[PDB]
């Protein structure tokens, strides 16, 4: 009587692949990959995650936020992780601003950049005593305050020149704005213009002609010049007809450097200011937060992680997170196939 | 493998024992009888369960939208980005298609030695009462049915029964 | 490898056999024999090509220039493109280089392996006529001429013929 | 009688790396490495493969295609691939371009990028009725048309004031260019501005002295100052000779943004523009394409999928390529070097 | 009597990591990796390394160096490797700059980038013809010579409009900046303004209002204005009080391509020109360069390469290095751990 | 490994042992003697070795500033190199650790196979005087001491001394 060795035959499905034998029939496998299916957003489970600006400034947007608009201000805390829900962020109020003419609508998504941002303390310059002679601050309804009445936002001061006086066209006006805030931090300043009427820019200030400005923030200039005659329809204002209109830009100051403004009638000079520092880690979500996730990817949302490795569409993602793969993948649990004899 | 191949190890397996992945078996006029090594299989799993782990330990860096981009603003850097997030992808794919097919070789080629090994324990539990054929096979000059398998198969076999040479321990 | 190195199995080979990779001899006083055998060689060769086609089956992003550029303008941004594209270009090569030299490793070592089981093919067509050394040899009662040594290579060496005890099949 | 087992001894000339023998002599081996040889720009194997922007129109280059200079105007096709052929590109004729001073050179490097690029139709403006008094639209020789005589860029309307009446200098107006386009495709605005001798310029607008102009798109802000006296001599232009010279600048409008231009005498107010969507794989090759290849390599053209990868000098490639490796690669086909006994 | 074979038993506290039998207790190990120690910045082993731009001009820095300010001029010699010691430059004298209104303290940086650099010889243009009237060419005091006495950047010259005559104020006047230098070399142009008390103003040029600026190199635009009344206190100059400033800014101008400048009273035209070519690998450290290291690390300056790889903090790094890794490696050099029997 | 385990050779080792990385061992009432073999344990080193020289051998691209990139101008370009930089460093070091665990890997697994050697050279220098266990062990008919093996380990045993069959060479 003979005995001999010998190994098993059965059902062998499942293939794998191998650099000497070639691709093979397999008895069982371990899967080591998944394709994940799209959820909604949630929160990523050891970290802050910061959707809005701050929470808690009602019927308030981030750019409203961002712009210092009245009643909008709070504590805009702080997060090692952000979601950019607005690719082109809106105003939900104050005086009309012609948006599309600067990069202001990115303000917000800058902010949300970093790990901190600030609103200031106090001014970065004093609007009524900056040069081209002394200035009434000007304000507006459709810009409320806690109270109610003609105001304005509080990141800047709307130049307005006295009284009948000295007012007349000038020259451009040189200013230096002032670094304001600490240590390693990024000093973003608003600032910008008004135009109006023909009669109604003689009766503000002496002049009707086009005025021009200009911002310069190391290494970074950027210069505007006025409209004068109708402007486009009033959008995303606080809803009150007005015949002029605004434009608003920001500039960044690196850590530590000045910048400057060249102005003529009609200037909004910079109050108040954007103090930032550490650095947040961006991705494309979109609200409300669901819950808690593992992982936050931009394609698919909310994510938990299963298995090493996921097939799909790939994208950035943040948090524990599966690894995208081209294919998907078999460990071999088993023996090659072996047909019975 | 190439083993089985060449040394005349038999070509395809039996499909009798659904006990284990290697195993005996029993000829004669007494029938075929099949059985089932279970520390082979449970070594066969452990190999395979830890390189999983070792696999599953993999980690990589995040990959998210970086924080001076401006979507508006600056587009050419931000191609570039994707650029740099495609190729990511792509290279730590590979690498990892890479070590799996490795391990996946591992785990088939170390089966022929597996029942190697089965040979070496077979062989201890006889005597010089068979002769190594090479083939992985011993001719016994006894014969054996089911239940004389089983009690290998366990370890327990020792053949003073069919009174033959001991192998003391 | 180290395995031959240790257990004695021959430093160097015999340039007789051009017929293929791995073969057996024959001692006397009838000269010296050698003969090769193809199913080794042959699974050696699809080792390899199969191994080949691994190799072969890589596919990788395509590195082209990016469409918002523009060289005159932004240089800075173009630079860039250029360091990535050349960073890609060398952790792609490595890795390919590590994948090669890993299969390198498996196509050399498995080598004695295969002479191991060439022994085992070997003691199959015998009998008890002959003992094992260890050596990689064993010691036959006859004695075996190159016509006596090609049949063992085809395999059809059964020894009624010089009349000692057969392994049946 | 003493039966052995054994292997080859024979000349082993190929070198193969290992990691647990090191370096080793053997038998023979597969070459997985060769190095291309530089050839000529070819179609690549299965895609549309641009060039010229549009083909068939002839004794024109792809600027002046893009500038809508006349008679270059035809059906600019669409391709998954195209090949940039001038690195600076150049006018073939029409008006003198002072081409330096912007970035205009680029414009058909930019427009090549996209899959899909069309000249629109109708006018993102009426220039007669454009802001600063009725104009009479400009023409010269130098630009002539399917007829003959005068004409110019279809892409803008030169703006002369009318005759005698108000002309005169204005201060800056201030013209919105509306989106004009489909869906998610970029808008690409071509416009300009013309200045002469002063004594010309007194005779064409009312105004001796400079005028300034400025573009805003988006974020992107760009201001010019014209030249009164002598300029450069003419150069890429239709060859007849003129007093006065003109500058060209582009602006992109992002899917569905606005944008605008501020300006004084002298403008050119865009008309036709630019409507792209897509994108195509740009590489940087030489016409003529000539057969077709699986590959197109920066630095060696054309190219046939040999091995799987290649030594030499890496660049940027497209279509089915061999991958570039630092050293030529050996698969070992053997046995290791035995010395015989 | 039985013979068998065995394996050593031993102490085994080194640990190493293996895909078949998990994390394993082993006889010895090999370690391959170091965490490497902070040390001084080195010269690089088989280069020339570059910190000061000329050292040779002393008690100048680099800026100055740049600048061409008065007795800073010598051989700027080349090199494959340079270091980036001043993140913010500065000027150790000659005449008040108002360095961050403009990109100007770059310039350093940006020459060092380069291989081979070299101020020009002659000059871009003629300041005396330039066009708006004969110049006088104005020197101060703070900008001693090789002999002593007044004098100013050799980079740039002042244009004073001569004498009464007709010194008054001019509309802007446009100007070409020819290429000037060789081959394949980038043509670094300097240029700026000066500005003064009001009736200083009067007194040197026509003009008490401010005067406007604007350079365009081959697709970058940059507008200026000037400031009239009181500056920042004078900072980083020769010493001596003058009552107004200067800002200073440089254009690139690409391999071939000229570029352009406008100007009213008060300009600084270009006169030597920065000419660089090459490629030179920039790193972060921090002067002086000490003896000679294998390797410069950001972080840990000068290196030699012991291990083939290194633990640590990791940053950009130059020369023959070890290899990051995430965690210090072990090959093992032993046996399993085996308990004795 | 694996195969130490199934084929009942010793779990666990001689601390007895300092000389090398592998042995034999001597049973009887004469004790338990413990020999050494430098062969098996210098060719281990020399693996080893080989192993790291080909470790060290990698080279890898520089990763410096870009020359263009001017910290106060453009800052959000600096990011993403940043990113390219830190990027680079993570993968590459994913891709040495995996070389290094493989070549762990097959440090480690081969040790098995070197004692499967040392067996065969074992085997060499005995003549059917002993019969082969299976468990890695012989039976000899004769008793051997310290002194005895010491000259099985120097490879210098050959016995017509204790008077039994000689393989001849
Ligand atoms: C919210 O809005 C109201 C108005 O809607 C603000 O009240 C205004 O406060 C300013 C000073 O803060 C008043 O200006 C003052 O005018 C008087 C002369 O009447 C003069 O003596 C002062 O020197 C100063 O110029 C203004 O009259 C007043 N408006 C009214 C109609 O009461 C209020 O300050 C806002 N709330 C906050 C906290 O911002
Ligand atoms: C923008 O400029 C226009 C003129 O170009 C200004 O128009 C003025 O608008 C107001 C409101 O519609 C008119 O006031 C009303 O007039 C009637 C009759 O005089 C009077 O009964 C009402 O009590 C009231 O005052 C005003 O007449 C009209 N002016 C003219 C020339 O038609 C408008 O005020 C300007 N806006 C800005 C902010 O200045
Ligand atoms: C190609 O160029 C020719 C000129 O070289 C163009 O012909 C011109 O056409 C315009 C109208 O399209 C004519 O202007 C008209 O003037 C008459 C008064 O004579 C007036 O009644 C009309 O209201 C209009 O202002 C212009 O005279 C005419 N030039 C000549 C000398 O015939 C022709 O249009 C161009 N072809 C195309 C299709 O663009
Ligand atoms: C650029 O401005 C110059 C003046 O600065 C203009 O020069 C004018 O050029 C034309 C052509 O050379 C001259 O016309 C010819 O004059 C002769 C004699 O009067 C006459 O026989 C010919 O039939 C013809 O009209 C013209 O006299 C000359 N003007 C002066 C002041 O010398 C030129 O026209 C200007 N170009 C532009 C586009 O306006
Ligand atoms: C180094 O500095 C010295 C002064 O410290 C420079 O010498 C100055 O040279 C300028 C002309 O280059 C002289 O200006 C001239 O004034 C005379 C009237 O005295 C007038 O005829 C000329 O038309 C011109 O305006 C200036 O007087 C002279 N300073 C002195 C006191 O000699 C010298 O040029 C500098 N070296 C170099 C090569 O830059
Ligand atoms: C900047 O403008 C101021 C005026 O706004 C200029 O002030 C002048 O400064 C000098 C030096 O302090 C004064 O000169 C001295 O005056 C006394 C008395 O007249 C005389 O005894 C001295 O010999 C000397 O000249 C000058 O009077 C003063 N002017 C006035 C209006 O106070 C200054 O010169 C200007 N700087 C520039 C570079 O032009
Ligand atoms: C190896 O694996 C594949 C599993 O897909 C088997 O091939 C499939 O057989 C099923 C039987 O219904 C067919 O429906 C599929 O179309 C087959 N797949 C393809 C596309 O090849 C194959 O039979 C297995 N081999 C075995 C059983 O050893
Ligand atoms: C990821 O995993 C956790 C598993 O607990 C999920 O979080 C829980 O969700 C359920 C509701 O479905 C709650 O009862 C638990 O209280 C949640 N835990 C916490 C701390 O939030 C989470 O929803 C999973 N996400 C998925 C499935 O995508
Ligand atoms: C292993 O390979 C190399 C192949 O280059 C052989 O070394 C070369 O021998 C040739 C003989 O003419 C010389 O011309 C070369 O100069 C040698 N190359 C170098 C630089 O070493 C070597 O002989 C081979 N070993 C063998 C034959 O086993
Ligand atoms: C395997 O290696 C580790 C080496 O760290 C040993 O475990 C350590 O034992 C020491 C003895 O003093 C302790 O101080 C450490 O706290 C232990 N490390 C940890 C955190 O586990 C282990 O004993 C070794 N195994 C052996 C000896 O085979
Ligand atoms: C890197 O290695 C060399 C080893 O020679 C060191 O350079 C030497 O430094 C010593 C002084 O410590 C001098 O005596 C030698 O003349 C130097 N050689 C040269 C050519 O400079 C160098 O200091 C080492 N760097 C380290 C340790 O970080
Ligand atoms: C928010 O705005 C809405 C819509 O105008 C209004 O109905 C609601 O009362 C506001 N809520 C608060 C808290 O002011
Ligand atoms: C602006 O409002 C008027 C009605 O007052 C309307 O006729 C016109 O279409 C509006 N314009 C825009 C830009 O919608
Ligand atoms: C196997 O043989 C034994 C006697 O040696 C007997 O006890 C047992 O029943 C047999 N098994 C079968 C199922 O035939
Ligand atoms: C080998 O021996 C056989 C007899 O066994 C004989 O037929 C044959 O000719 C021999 N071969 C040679 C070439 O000596
Ligand atoms: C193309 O036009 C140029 C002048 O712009 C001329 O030199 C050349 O002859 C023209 N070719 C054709 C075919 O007319
Ligand atoms: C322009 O043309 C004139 C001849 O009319 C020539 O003298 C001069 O050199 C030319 N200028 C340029 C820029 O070549
Ligand atoms: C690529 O292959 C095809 C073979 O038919 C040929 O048309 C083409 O010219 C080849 N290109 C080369 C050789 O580069
Ligand atoms: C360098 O400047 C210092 C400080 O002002 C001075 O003491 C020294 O004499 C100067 N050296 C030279 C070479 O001019
Ligand atoms: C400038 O100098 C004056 C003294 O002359 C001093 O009072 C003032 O604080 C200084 N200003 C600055 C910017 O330090
Ligand atoms: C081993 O036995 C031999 C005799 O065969 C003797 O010479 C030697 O002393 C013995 N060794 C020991 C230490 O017992």
């Amino acid at each position: 009587d003979r005995i001999c060795t010998g190994i098993t035959s059965s059902n062998s499905p499942h293939v794998v692949k191998t650099a000497t034998q070639g691709e093979v029939n397999v008895t069982g496998v371990i899967p080591l990959t998944t394709t994940p299916t799209k959820s909604h957003f949630a929160n990523l489970k050891g970290t802050e995650t910061r959707g809005k600006l701050c929470p808690k400034c009602l019927n308030c947007t981030d750019l409203d936020v961002a712009l210092g608009r009245p009643k909008c201000t709070g504590k805009i805390p702080s997060a090692r992780v952000s979601i950019l829900h607005e690719v082109r962020p809106v105003t939900s109020g104050c005086f009309p601003i012609m948006h599309d003419r600067t990069k202001i609508r990115q303000l917000p998504n800058l902010l949300r950049g970093y790990e901190h941002i600030r609103l200031s303390t106090h001014n970065v310059i004093n609007a009524e005593n900056a040069p081209g002679g002394p200035y009434k601050i000007g304000t507006s309804g459709s810009c409320p305050n806690i109270t109610n009445g003609n105001g304005f936002f509080a990141t800047m001061a709307w130049a307005v020149p006295k009284n009948d006086k000295n007012k007349t066209a000038t020259n451009p006006l040189t200013i230096e704005v002032p670094y304001i805030c600490t240590e390693g931090e990024d000093q973003i300043t608003v600032w910008g213009f008004h135009s109006d009427n023909e009669t109604q820019m003689a009766k503000l200030y002496g002049d009707s002609k086009p005025q021009k400005f200009t911002s310069s923030a190391n290494g970074v200039t950027t210069h505007y010049v006025s409209q004068i005659g109708g402007f486009p329809n009033q959008t995303e204002d606080g809803g009150l007809p007005q015949s002029g209109r605004i434009v608003v830009d920001y500039m960044v100051q690196k850590s530590g450097k000045t910048g400057t403004i060249t102005y003529q009638r009609g200037i909004l000079l910079p109050q108040k200011v954007w103090c930032a520092s550490g650095r947040s880690k961006v991705i494309k979500g979109s609200l409300p937060l669901i819950g808690e996730a593992d992982c936050l990817h931009e394609k698919y949302g909310g994510l938990n992680k299963s298995k090493p490795y996921y097939t799909g569409e790939h994208a950035k993602a943040i948090g524990n997170c599966p690894i995208w793969v081209k294919t998907p993948l078999k460990l071999a649990n088993g023996t090659k196939y072996r047909p019975p004899a | 493998g190439f083993f089985g191949a060449i040394a005349g190890f038999l070509e395809g397996g039996w499909e009798g024992m659904i006990a284990g992945w290697h195993g005996y078996t029993s000829h004669g006029a007494h029938g075929v009888a099949v059985a089932a090594d279970l520390k082979s299989t449970q070594e066969a799993i452990n190999k395979i369960t830890k390189n999983l782990n070792s696999l599953s330990e993999l980690e990589v860096k995040n990959l998210q939208r970086l924080s001076g981009a401006m979507d508006e603003l600056h587009n050419e850097i931000l191609e570039l980005d994707e650029k740099v997030d495609d190729l990511r992808a792509d290279t730590i794919s590979s690498q990892i298609e890479l070590a799996v097919l490795l391990s996946n070789e591992g785990i088939i080629n170390s089966e022929d030695e597996h029942l190697l090994a089965l040979e070496r324990k077979l062989k201890k539990m006889l005597g010089p009462s068979a002769v190594e054929i090479g083939n992985g096979c011993f001719e016994t000059k006894h014969k054996c049915n089911q239940t004389c398998l089983d009690r290998i198969a366990a370890g327990t076999f020792d053949a003073g029964e069919f009174s033959l040479p001991t192998f003391d321990s």
